[PDB]
Formats: structure tokens, C-alpha cells, sequence
């Protein structure tokens, strides 16, 4: 099982939609949760370190989501660190781009609380939490 | 389909215009769940949307004119319902 | 005396019970504006009643009264016989929705359904429409210049629905009408203090946010920009200030500027005021900044005159 | 304070309603 | 006052009753017209009044009032000795299918039977039904053709079913009236935006669709295009155009553009222009683009009153 | 005002109905 104590960094441009998020993480078990309005107070708060977990929409003012896993994945110390995809539109180019970023995984909105925790499941047994 | 009410929440997509009736005289409070595609799709056609451009749900909240619309929707819903 | 006070006036004059007969022929809009208007009279004077009376009876001739009620006389007509101020409200919203700043009704409109968008940039006028899109994202901007594009038309309810929650929209801005606090309410604030605790809180807005305090100093005139300015408005600049204030402000001026106002002003002149600079002893730092301020402050007073261009 | 004060008060509403409005329009 | 603000002002002043029982006697498109016209009524003046009512009377003893109501005193004398406004409203449907605009009755009428576009078009102009046929199809254009070769005749019955269903469907269009969505709006609307703006539109709508951007292109003058405009159009702008203006706007023109103006000037003229434009200095683009708005603000007003051809 | 109004408002409401159509259509 992954712990549960694990340190959660939703990025999201909607304070609501964030909301959600950390209510649909608060049902899975996790309660460190942390939210981030955009890339670079998302940045700002992993230099802080401590977070083990990332969810980031793909399209967020100041700096989308790719740009924030390039340098996530740039970043010795966080290059390991998981980081889950939400979009709205799963365009093909977005999405390979995106996996040559080093994406840990793809959410597309709307999607239902299942598939956020299939997608968690999946993505802890491939790092082997 | 018959589940209980946990599986049907977790079935539920996110963000999503959930809608609380009431059927007098039984007891208890109904739900009426508009799909945000569905919202989307009779904005589009009530504001003159060709239809060629879909909207992709970012997670916001519903305006209030779209709130509006969603209140019509439901109106004519209830009303169908009832009869 | 506005027109606003006439009225007023007259509404005072004219009884408790004329005046509300005459409020419920009146918009909501023209009411609330002569009942806040009517909240701080303090005293009407005798011409301020004559000439206002004597107008109102010129102004009745003017159109010579009649122009019974149209909307309840229209009804009646058709009722007998067999849009109007929704139609009228309509366009005054469509109105409404174009002498607004443009940044404003772009952030009103930010987060619309983007053919909400496009249906209101449609009934706007082309030059507000184009405004608010220059300020929208690449996406959502394209998009609702593509629903512009293949617009086909809305149905009268569901415009007059949009209308009314764009006025419900406006109502509530318009009773917050809010005070300005962006960067440029900061930089008059910033503008009028001394030149340490000013330039310590530039500083430090710089520290805190770089583009924060680039935006507070672009919308802040703290003297030495002078020579951006165009060499007629300096000039017309400099049949304002006096030629001691000129010295002594000049004196901590940057060699840049101080040629910029030399250029200005005559040879003679010039030559003068070159002569005095090099001439008169150390000035007090304090005495400099009281010149550029008084400098500054008829530099606006200028430029909203028109005469001064920033 | 002449007669006028009391022709003025026997004017119809509408009308100054109407010259309430063109004043404020030409603010 | 138009003939509709005089025939209100009549309405108004006749009294309620008197004003439905003249609508009694007045079509539906006339009613409703006097209805909205009388909605935006806000003040009759003495002038108002008395020229109507004069010219009221003077038009009344131009036709000598008289005419009894047609409908009712033919049916009573046929009544009692043993078409008409039906076929009259059949006559204005004809008109009405001849007033607008081909590529609207082109697409009305785009989906009906074959047999019945070429009904309506016999019915038609000749030059109306040959523009309408032009915008279709090549299958459908002369399968509707070979059915007007070989046109029987209609009963009047079916006619007239189809002249209801037509207005009908006009009268829907009239309800909509709808607002100009196409790529002209669209072309008003990107020519008055700042160029940065402007450009990035037509480049990102040429992305999504290469014909749409073409078409709004097409419909938009966004200057430089003057030297396609003939040489008496540029000739009548020069007239209007302030000479600095033109100097600052024709230094970021293209060649061609300066030499197509300078070719329409005096020589004398052109060649202190030339002297201006290689002794002015540097303009900035901002300047140099509000003074080509100006330039295009007056040729759109030339074209407007025909003394411009665009 | 003068006895026009009370003149013109017994004419017959047919006679009213042609001069509006006959103003209508010369706009």
C-alpha cells in the first residue's frame, strides 16, 4: 500500500477544481495535501521540498504544465518525483510530448474518482509504492 | 441499474451540475446530474454555437447565465417528470 | 447648476407627492441618481429656484408637453384594436457593454461559455470587440473568433436572458464601483513621499515582485522621465515654472535631463541659467525634491489640461 | 414666489419626468 | 419627421380608442411597424404637432378621404347581387422574394423540392430567379431549370399554401432579423484592432481555416490595398487628407502604395512630399498606424456617400 | 390647440389608415 502520510502538490488555474481534487485525495486516504494557482508558485513550493506526489493541469497562466515537469525533470532532486497530467483536450502531440517530458501518467477532464484512483494505483506500482 | 450510493457517487465525472428535487408526498431528496457536456451543448445551441466547436471542460464553476440555462433545463426536466 | 441639480431642485419644490408620481415615470437608473443627488442638498438659493423654475417652464414649451405614456397607451391600442422598453433596455445594455474599459470587460467576460462570448462581441461595437479580444488568451481568443465566424443567430429569450444577468452583473459593479487599487493608486501614493521611504518601497515591491513594482513605476512620474517627454511640451512646460524653481530643481537633475530643458529654452535663457548653475553654492537635498515636486505637479496639471503630453 | 410655483404644480408628471430626463441627458 | 413619426405622432394625439379602431384597417407589417415605432416615443413638440396635424389635414383632402373598405362593400354587393386581398398579399410575396439578397433566398429556398424552387422562381424577376440559380449546385440549378422548360402551371390553391409557408418562414427571419455574423463583422471588427492583435488573428484563424481567413481578409481593408483602388478614388482621398497626416502615414507604406499616391498629386506636390519623406526622421509605428486609420476612416466615408470605389 | 384636434378627431378611422399607408410608403 502507499503510505499514507504522502505529501500531495495539486496544481491547478481553478481554486475549485483544486478543491475537488483534494476532497477526491481525502477519499483515497491521503490528507497532506497542498495547492499551487500556477507553474511557478507550483516551483516555488517543491524548492521548499517534502512532496512525493504531483498533480498539474496541462494549460496554467505564467507556465503550463510541460514547462513545470521539464523542470521538475531537470531538477536533480525532484527528477524522480511523480507527476500525474490533468487536461481538457487529450490531443495526441500534447500527450507525446508530454511522455518525452517524463509524464507519470495522463488524466483527462471530466473524469470520475475511479479513474483518478486507478491511475494513482498504476502509477505507485510502477514506482513500487 | 440498481448499486449502492457509494458506487454510484464514485461513478459521478468531476466537476458536474448536481441538481437536489424533492417528489412530494414521499420522503427524501432526489437528485437530477446534468452532464457538463450536456450544459455545454445547449449553451452552444441556445447562444447560436454552430456545433463545430466543442467545449472542453476546464473544472470551473458554471456562470450564472449558464447557471440560467441549467435552471431552465431543470425546470422543463421536473416539469416532464411530473406529468 | 447640472441638469441633475435642476431636477432636483424642481422635485423639491414641487411637493412629496408630485415628486414620487414623477419618479414612477422615471428609469431605475435616473432615479437612484436623483435620489442620491437629492441626499446632499443642503440649501437652495433663490436664484438657484427662479432660474431653474423659469427653465423647466421654457423646457416644457420646448417639446410643449404631450407624449402621453407609451408603453401603457400602446397596450391599450393593441388590446383594442387586436420588444418596446425590453428592446429599449436591450440597447441600452448593448451600450452598456462598449464605454467600459476594454480590461474590464474582458476579466467580466474571462470565464463566459466562449459562444456566450462571441453572441455578446457580435452585438458590440467592432472596435470594443476587438479590444476585449486582444486581451483574451491565443485559444479561447481564436475560438471566439471562429464562433464569431459561423455565428448563426440567437433567439430573443435567450438574449434577453444574457441581457438581464449582464445588467444584474453591472448593477452589483456599479454599487461596489471600486476604488482604485491598482498599481497606479500606489504610484500617486508612492509619487507624494520623501525619496527614501519611496525608493525603499520600490525596493522592496521589487523583491517582493519585480513585475509589480515595473508596473507601479511605469504608471508613477518621480521627476528625471522628463526627457521622454516631447520638446514642445517641455517647452510649454517652461512658461510655467519659475526660473529660481528651475535652478534649484535643475541642480540635482542628471546631466541628460539638464540638457534636455537647456535645449528648450532660448540661447539667452540658456546661457543664464548655465551661468547660475555654476554659479550658485550647494543646495539642500530637501529643497531639490520640494522644486521637482512642484515641478511635477504642474507637469499634471498640464497634462490634464491637454496642453502636456505624458 | 410668484403664481408659477402653482402653475408649475398642476403640470402633468409625464412631462416632468420628460424634462428631468433631457436635463440629465445634456449633463 | 419620416411618414412612420408623423403617422405615430397622429396616434398618439387622436386618442386610444380612435387609434385601435385606425389599426382595424391597417395590415399586420403596418401595425406592428406604428407599435414599435410608438414604443420609442419620448416627447412630441408644438412643431410636432402642428405640422402633423396640418399636413394630416392636407393629405386627407389630397385624396378627398372617401374609399368605403373594399373587402367588405365588394362582399356585401356580391353577397347581394349573387383573389382580392389574398391575391394582392400573393403580389407582395412576389415582391418580397425579389427585394433580398440572392445568397439568402438561394440558401431559403436551397433544401425545398426542385419542382418548387422552379415554381417560385417562374413567379419571380428574371434577373432575381438568374442570380438565385447561379448559387447553386450544378445538379440542382439545371434539374430546376429543365422543370421551369416544362412548367405546367399551378393550382391556386397549392399557390397560395406556399405563399403562407413563405411568410411564414419570412416572418421568423423578420423576428430574428439577424445580426451581421459573417466574415464582414468579423473584418470590421479585426481592422480596428492595434496590428500586433490584428495579425495574430488572421494568422491563427488561416491555421484553422485557410478559406475563412481568405474570405475575412477579402471583406477587411486594412490599408496597402489603395493601390488597387482606381486613380480618380485616390485622387478625391488626396483632396481630403491632411498633407502631414499623409506624411506620416505613407512613411511605413510599401513603394508601390507611395508611388500610386505621389503618381495622383500634384507634381509640384509630390515633390515636396518626396523632399519630406527622406528629411522626416524616424515615426514611430504607432503614430504612423493611427494616421493610416484616419486615412481609412475617410476612404470607408467617401465609399459610403459613392465619391470612393472600393 | 385649436378646434383642428376636435376636427381631425372625427374623421373616419379609414381615411386615418390611407394617409398613414400613403406616409409609410413615401419613407
Amino acid at each position: 500500500m502507499a503510505d499514507k502520510e504522502l505529501k500531495f502538490l495539486v496544481v491547478d488555474k481553478f481554486s475549485t477544481m483544486r478543491r475537488i481534487v483534494r476532497n477526491l485525495l481525502k477519499e483515497l486516504g491521503f490528507n497532506n495535501v497542498e495547492e499551487a494557482e500556477d507553474g511557478v508558485d507550483a516551483l516555488n513550493k517543491l524548492q521548499a521540498g517534502g512532496f512525493g506526489f504531483i498533480i498539474s493541469d496541462w494549460n496554467m497562466p505564467n507556465m503550463d504544465g510541460l514547462e513545470l515537469l521539464k523542470t521538475i525533470r531537470a531538477d536533480s532532486a525532484m527528477s524522480a518525483l511523480p507527476v500525474l497530467m490533468v487536461t481538457a483536450e487529450a490531443k495526441k502531440e500534447n500527450i507525446i510530448a508530454a511522455a518525452q517530458a517524463g509524464a507519470s501518467g495522463w488524466v483527462v477532464k471530466p473524469f470520475t474518482a475511479a479513474t483518478l484512483e486507478e491511475k494513482l494505483n498504476k502509477i505507485f506500482e510502477k514506482l513500487g509504492m | 441499474r440498481i448499486q449502492p450510493y457509494h458506487e454510484f457517487a464514485r461513478n459521478l465525472p468531476v466537476p458536474t451540475n448536481l441538481n437536489l428535487i424533492h417528489l412530494k408526498p414521499l420522503r427524501g431528496t432526489g437528485l437530477v446530474v446534468f452532464s457538463p457536456s450536456l450544459v455545454f451543448i445547449a449553451v452552444d445551441n441556445l447562444f447560436g454555437g454552430d456545433g463545430r466547436f466543442p467545449t472542453k471542460v476546464e473544472g470551473r464553476e458554471f456562470t450564472h447565465t449558464e447557471q440560467r440555462v441549467i435552471n431552465r433545463m431543470l425546470k422543463l426536466a421536473l416539469e416532464g417528470y411530473s406529468d | 447648476l447640472s441638469g441633475t441639480d435642476k431636477s432636483v431642485i424642481l422635485l423639491m419644490t414641487i411637493g412629496e407627492d408630485r415628486a414620487a408620481e414623477v419618479f414612477k415615470h422615471l428609469s431605475t437608473r435616473e432615479v437612484q441618481a436623483l435620489s442620491t443627488a437629492m441626499a446632499n442638498v443642503r440649501q437652495i438659493s433663490n436664484k438657484q429656484l427662479t432660474d431653474v423654475l423659469s427653465e423647466f417652464e421654457q423646457e416644457a414649451e420646448q417639446f410643449a408637453a404631450l407624449n402621453i405614456n407609451a408603453n401603457e397607451y400602446l397596450r391599450s391600442v393593441l388590446v383594442k384594436a387586436l420588444d418596446i422598453l425590453e428592446t429599449r433596455d436591450t440597447t441600452s445594455g448593448i451600450e452598456t457593454l462598449n464605454f467600459m474599459e476594454p480590461q474590464s470587460a474582458a476579466d467580466l467576460i474571462r470565464d463566459e461559455h466562449p459562444q456566450i462570448i462571441a453572441t455578446i462581441l457580435v452585438h458590440l461595437k467592432r472596435s470594443q470587440a476587438a479590444d476585449i479580444l486582444a486581451l483574451f488568451d491565443e485559444r479561447l481568443r481564436h475560438d471566439v473568433m471562429l464562433r464569431i465566424a459561423t455565428f448563426g443567430g440567437v433567439q430573443p429569450a435567450a438574449l434577453a436572458e444574457l441581457t438581464e444577468v449582464l445588467n444584474g452583473l453591472l448593477d452589483g459593479q456599479n454599487l461596489k464601483r471600486s476604488k482604485m487599487g491598482g498599481v497606479r493608486t500606489a504610484a500617486e501614493i508612492i509619487n507624494l513621499m520623501k525619496t527614501q521611504q519611496e525608493e525603499a518601497v520600490i525596493t522592496a515591491v521589487r523583491e517582493f515582485d519585480g513585475e509589480l513594482a515595473q508596473k507601479i513605476i511605469d504608471e508613477m512620474f518621480l521627476f528625471e522621465n522628463l526627457v521622454d517627454v516631447d520638446d514642445r511640451s517641455i517647452q510649454r512646460l517652461l512658461q510655467e515654472v519659475d526660473s529660481e524653481s528651475l535652478l534649484i530643481a535643475l541642480k540635482g537633475a542628471e546631466p541628460p535631463l539638464r540638457e534636455k530643458f537647456l535645449r528648450n529654452m532660448s540661447q539667452r535663457a540658456a546661457d543664464i541659467l548655465r551661468d547660475d548653475l555654476a554659479n550658485r553654492g550647494p543646495v539642500r537635498l530637501s529643497q531639490v525634491e520640494n522644486e521637482q515636486k512642484a515641478i511635477l505637479l504642474i507637469v499634471r496639471r498640464l497634462a490634464e489640461t491637454g496642453e502636456m503630453v505624458i | 414666489m410668484s403664481q408659477r410655483i402653482r402653475e408649475m404644480s398642476d403640470n402633468d408628471p409625464r412631462v416632468v419626468a420628460l424634462v428631468i430626463r433631457q436635463w440629465m441627458s445634456n449633463d
